[PDB]
């Protein structure tokens, strides 16, 4: 995956380069952020796609085969500037947000699906939290293989290889990894 | 009639002191070319650290309330776009004090012909008239020469018979239409040039002002593209990109369009605002703007994706963008789009065309801001001058965005009352010119604006003529709101369809000067083009019929 490593190299060149006369607005939004311990960072697509259309390119392309290289891409920064050495360190969420046009409810329709979709609505009522995972490891009942399995988003079954069969892997929660999640629904 | 250079070392000699200095430069008025002209002026001064004093004048008669008050120090003195047509010298008066005169008025105007008591006998000028109109221009040489200071019955006789013979030619001059030669920002780069600036921005001012007017005709500046295009070419701010780089990032040549906020507006919304293309394809009418559509069916561009803005669209569509049209845009008779324009580029911010920003600046000026009320509204206007003033510095485009969404509003309002008025087919053809009044209307506070008028009378010119036999006539617009009757009426010039033989010398400027000499009924010549007047809604009818005959054209 060279591919991947010339995409992140974009995102990092994107994030320490920046330049809206004279901070560098995402690079200190990540500090500020990771001080406060919000571990997040907030792109404006705008800036994106004055720095690169090219990335925006492929970004309203193939967004859920991307925008996880691109968290990667910005936890692997904040390696750099939240610490320093010669942890734990969870790869931040990025929450997007801009103008585009409108796309109301109605005209949701197939066409547009996997690509990204600004829109306006009341929320009706708030479903409970629950937990999906992010990093889990996982045993076998037979071979007891030791497997971390990184889950990343956005449906996964388990691997079934080291009779042995047909799925022997076990869940470990006592290390597992977790995030939440939430369901709004929206009228 | 002076070298640029030289008269700059007078408005030196005579400038600095203690105390510094005094001068005060005159931005007039609601032009943006004065703008451009008086922001690269005043850079010019703070480089030399010459202090300054600069006021936003509107009205002509407001002038006399500043000139006539407050003035104790100023040996040197500075004005901009007026006194081309009127002169000063009776204006104000002038009195000449203590020759070697001492204080200096330089008037820059775009303006002519210039007023005959101007140019000959020199007090207050020190005229700008370089180097446009030189000319000669000699029969305003022989206006004077002769005139001053002019057996022996026939001698008289004689003599008499010849001063009627140099007064009736005199008289077809200084009796003519006001019509802009050279953009006074141009004037004033080259007065720049010769003292050894190139500063980038500098220039960008330049292209503004120069691209100011191109709403209105060129009328020269079709042939103002070299004197640009050559100065683009006299610097760089790299061989190669280097992308972007974050720094110089300037303005480049590319393909850009009359049509109307490309760049920052979704681009369906950005065919069906346009000026140009409003005309040509009809689209106030519901069977034409189906023809805006069969182009984007033409083009392959989806309407969903012509909905979207243009920050946002695929990039095929971008790449294409210069090839689809020549594809497509042929076939309609749209083929007159596609200019080479200017655009200087920030980076990371965004790109910016050079007329769109013309529109961002216009946008600020009449938005986003019984004598006492006329006042106090002129005087709303006059600080939303600096409101628009402060668009132009690159350090702060967070508000010059606040324009962009005003633009946007108001052609919204603009293009929908034009509509509002061919469905009632409000143009009355007349005889000897067409003319129109808009008696209703929503919205009439965005009107109150010169310049608002200026851009609807000049959407509406140009929708009645594509052309569109036949016979170009000139438009008249009315409003009214408040300020109990004011009605608003804006002289305006015709428009030929990119094949254009003749200036054509707006002529209202003249008939409505023969009526305020003849019953002046409540016309009010306040505002500072000849063009444009008040009227009373008693006396506007009497007016009107007035206007009809006699016609002067």
């Amino acid at each position: 995956d060279d591919d991947n490593t010339e995409i992140i190299k974009s995102f990092k060149n994107f994030i320490l380069e920046f330049r809206l006369d004279s901070q560098f607005i995402y690079r200190d939004q990540l500090r500020n952020n990771i001080l406060v311990k919000n571990y997040s960072l907030t792109v404006n697509m705008e800036h994106l796609i004055g720095y690169n259309e090219d990335i925006y390119k492929k970004l309203s392309d193939e967004p859920s085969d991307i925008i996880p290289l691109f968290e990667t891409a910005i936890t692997q920064v904040a390696k750099r500037i939240s610490i320093l050495s010669r942890n734990s360190l969870p790869t931040f969420q990025l929450i997007l947000n801009s103008n585009a046009n409108q796309i109301p409810l109605r005209d949701l329709d197939s066409e547009h699906v996997s690509k990204i979709v600004r829109l306006s609505g009341i929320i009706i009522s708030t479903s409970v939290l629950s937990s999906r995972a992010t990093y889990l490891s996982i045993m076998c009942r037979n071979c007891r293989h030791t497997t971390s399995i990184t889950i990343n988003n956005f449906t996964v079954s388990l691997p079934r290889s080291c009779n042995c069969g047909p799925d022997p892997y076990i869940i470990i929660h006592e290390s597992s990894k977790f995030i939440d999640q939430q369901f709004l629904k929206l009228q | 009639i002076s070298q640029f250079s030289e008269a700059y070392n007078k408005i030196l000699r005579n400038s600095s002191s203690a105390s510094s200095c005094q001068l005060v430069i005159f931005v007039s008025c609601l032009n943006i070319d004065a703008l451009c002209a008086t922001k690269m002026l005043s850079l010019l001064f703070k480089k030399q650290l010459v202090q300054s004093q600069i006021v936003p004048i509107f009205g002509y008669s407001e002038l006399r309330r500043h000139y006539s008050q407050l003035d104790d120090n100023i040996n040197s003195l500075l004005l901009v776009g007026f006194g081309g047509v009127i002169d000063l010298e009776a204006f104000l008066e002038i009195d000449p004090q203590e020759q070697s005169f001492r204080r200096d008025i330089y008037v820059l105007d775009a303006h002519r012909p210039w007023n005959l008591d101007n140019i000959f006998g020199s007090q207050i000028i020190q005229c700008f008239d370089d180097g446009t109109v030189d000319d000669t221009l000699g029969e305003e040489k022989e206006a004077y020469y002769k005139l001053l200071e002019l057996n022996d019955l026939s001698k008289r006789k004689q003599r008499k018979k010849q001063i009627h013979e140099y007064e009736g030619v005199l008289e077809e001059y200084y009796s003519q239409g006001t019509t802009v030669v050279n953009s006074i920002s141009a004037q004033i780069y080259s007065l720049l040039s010769a003292i050894g600036e190139t500063n980038l921005s500098n220039l960008w001012l330049n292209i503004l002002g120069t691209t100011s007017l191109d709403i209105a005709y060129a009328q020269v500046y079709n042939r103002l593209y070299p004197l640009l295009q050559d100065e683009v070419k006299r610097l760089t701010p790299s061989s190669r990109n280097s992308v972007k780089t974050p720094d110089t990032l300037t303005l480049n040549i590319q393909p850009d369009y009359y049509l109307f906020l490309l760049r920052h507006s979704s681009l369906y919304d950005s065919f069906y605002y346009s000026n140009y293309v409003n005309a040509k394809l009809s689209l106030w009418n519901e069977n034409g703007k189906k023809r805006l559509h069969k182009m984007f069916a033409r083009m392959g561009i989806p309407l969903s994706t012509a909905q979207e803005t243009w920050l946002y669209m695929d990039h095929s569509i971008k790449r294409e963008l210069g090839i689809i049209f020549d594809k497509n845009l042929d076939r309609y008779g749209l083929q007159d789009i596609i200019r080479d324009g200017f655009v200087r580029t920030l980076g990371y911010r965004g790109s910016i065309s050079a007329s769109e920003f013309v529109e961002a600046l216009t946008a600020l000026l009449e938005v986003g801001n019984s004598a006492q009320k006329l006042t106090n509204l002129r005087k709303r206007w006059v600080s939303n001058f600096w409101l628009s003033w402060d668009a132009l510095d690159d350090r702060k485009v967070e508000l010059l965005n606040r324009g962009i969404q005003l633009a946007q509003d108001l052609q919204r309002a603009i293009f929908n009352t034009g509509v509002a008025i061919l469905e009632k087919k409000l143009i009355k053809h007349l005889r000897i010119y067409r003319l129109c009044v808009l008696q209703d209307g929503p919205d009439l506070d965005l009107y109150r604006n010169p310049l608002t008028l200026l851009r609807l009378g000049n959407t509406l010119i140009e929708c009645c003529a594509e052309s569109e036999d036949k016979q170009l006539l000139p438009m008249v617009l009315a409003s009214i709101d408040e300020n109990t009757d004011t009605y608003l009426v804006a002289g305006l010039t015709p428009r030929y369809p990119r094949g254009t033989k003749k200036p054509i010398l707006n002529n209202f400027s003249m008939a409505f000067q023969q009526i305020t000499a003849e019953t002046d009924a409540k016309v009010r010549i306040d505002n500072f083009e000849s063009s444009i007047i008040e009227i009373r809604r008693e006396d506007l009818s009497p007016f009107l019929e007035k206007l009809t005959l006699s016609g002067l054209l």
